[PDB]
C-alpha cells in the first residue's frame, strides 16, 4: 500500500519508455544519415532531407539528456522520501532518552537528507545551464 | 515529456512555524491539502512551471522550517532567491507581529532588491481572525509591497498570490 510515491513510479515508467523510443530514432536516424551521405555522389529533395535529419538528430540528441536527469530528479526524490521518514522516527524520542549514537546517526541522517536535496538543485540549475547554451546555439 | 521554459524564478516562503507555508506550497505545486501539521525539516522545494503573459516561467519554490531550530540553516537559502513570500496565520496575531522580524531577516540575508510579498494565510477561519486585512494591507502598501489573503485548505487566491509574486520578478531584471 502506497501513496504518491505512485506517482513517482508512473512517471519513472513513462519516462523510461520515452528513452527507449528516443534510442530507436536516434538508430533510426543515423542509419538514414549513411544512406544520404552515399546519395552524395534533383538533389534538392535529399539535401533538404538531410537537413531535416540535422535538427532532428540534435532534437534526440537534447532530449535524451533531459529525460536522463528528470530520471535522476525521481530516484532522489525517492530517497529524500525515505530519509525524511527515517529522520522523524529519530526525533519521535526526546532528547533526554537518546544515548550518543542515537544523535550521531540523527545527525547523519539530516545532512544526509540537506545533501539530498542538495542534488536535486545542482539538477534544476543544470537543466538552467543546459536551456541557457540551447538559445546560444540556437542563434545561428 | 521535455518541459521547455522561458525563465527560472527561485522562490522563498518564510514565516512563523504554523501559518501554513507547507500547505500552501502543497496546494500550489501538487494541488492536496492535509490538516495534519508536520513541521519543515531545515528546508525543501517544490517545481511549477506557470503561464505568465507572453512567457513560461518554472518556480522553484523553496519552503522553509519556521521554527528557530532551523534559521540558521534556512538563511543560506535567502540570498540566491528572486523571490521571498512572508505568511503569516490570520488566526494569530503574534504572528503578524513577528512579519517585521522576517522582513529585517530579508533585509540581513536576501539581495537589495529581492521582490517580497505579504501573505495573511487561513483565511478559511472566519470566527478566530484576529488580524485585520486593512491593517496588513495597510501595513503592505508603503513597503512597496504587494499582499494577499489565502487559504491553503480551500485554495482560495494561492495560485493568485504566486502568479503576483512572479509578475513582479519579471517586471525587474
Ligand atoms: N484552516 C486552515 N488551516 C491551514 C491552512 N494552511 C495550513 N493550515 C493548517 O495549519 C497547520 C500548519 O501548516 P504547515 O503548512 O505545516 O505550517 P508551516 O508554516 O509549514 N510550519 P513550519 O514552519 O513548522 O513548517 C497544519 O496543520 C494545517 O492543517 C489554511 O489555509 N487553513
Ligand atoms: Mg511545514
Amino acid at each position: 500500500m502506497k501513496q504518491e510515491e505512485l506517482k513517482r513510479l508512473y512517471k519513472a515508467q513513462a519516462i523510461q519508455r520515452q528513452l527507449e523510443e528516443v534510442e530507436e530514432r536516434q538508430r533510426a536516424s543515423e542509419i538514414q544519415g549513411v544512406r544520404l551521405e552515399k546519395a552524395l555522389r534533383d538533389e534538392a529533395q535529399l539535401l533538404q532531407e538531410w537537413f531535416k535529419l540535422v535538427l532532428e538528430k540534435n532534437k534526440l540528441m537534447r532530449y535524451e539528456s533531459e529525460l536522463l536527469i528528470m530520471a535522476q530528479e525521481l530516484e532522489l526524490e525517492d530517497h529524500q522520501s525515505r530519509l525524511e521518514q527515517k529522520l522523524r522516527e529519530k526525533m519521535l524520542k526526546e532528547e533526554s532518552q537518546k544515548d550518543e549514537k542515537d544523535l550521531n546517526e540523527e545527525q547523519e541522517v539530516f545532512t544526509e537528507l540537506m545533501q539530498v536535496i542538495e542534488q536535486r538543485d545542482k539538477l534544476v540549475d543544470s537543466l538552467e545551464e543546459q536551456r541557457i547554451r540551447e538559445k546560444a546555439e540556437d542563434q545561428h | 515529456m521535455a518541459k521547455t521554459y522561458d525563465y527560472l524564478f527561485k522562490l522563498l516562503l518564510i514565516g512563523d512555524s504554523g501559518v501554513g507555508k507547507s500547505c500552501l506550497l502543497l496546494r500550489f505545486a501538487d494541488d492536496t491539502y492535509t490538516e495534519s501539521y508536520i513541521s519543515t525539516i531545515g528546508v525543501d522545494f517544490k517545481i511549477r512551471t506557470i503561464e505568465l503573459d507572453g512567457k513560461t516561467i518554472k518556480l522553484q519554490i523553496w519552503d522553509t522550517a519556521g521554527q528557530e531550530r532551523f534559521r540558521t540553516i534556512t538563511s543560506s537559502y535567502y540570498r540566491g532567491a528572486h523571490g521571498i513570500i512572508v505568511v503569516y496565520d490570520v488566526t494569530d496575531q503574534e504572528s503578524y507581529a513577528n512579519v517585521k522580524q522576517w522582513l529585517q531577516e530579508i533585509d540581513r540575508y536576501a539581495s537589495e532588491n529581492v521582490n517580497k510579498l505579504l501573505v495573511g494565510n487561513k483565511s478559511d477561519l472566519t470566527t478566530k481572525k484576529v488580524v485585520d486585512n486593512t491593517t496588513a494591507k495597510e501595513f503592505a502598501d508603503s513597503l512597496g509591497i504587494p499582499f494577499l489573503e489565502t487559504s491553503a485548505k480551500n485554495a482560495t487566491n494561492v495560485e493568485q498570490a504566486f502568479m503576483t509574486m512572479a509578475a513582479e520578478i519579471k517586471k525587474r531584471m
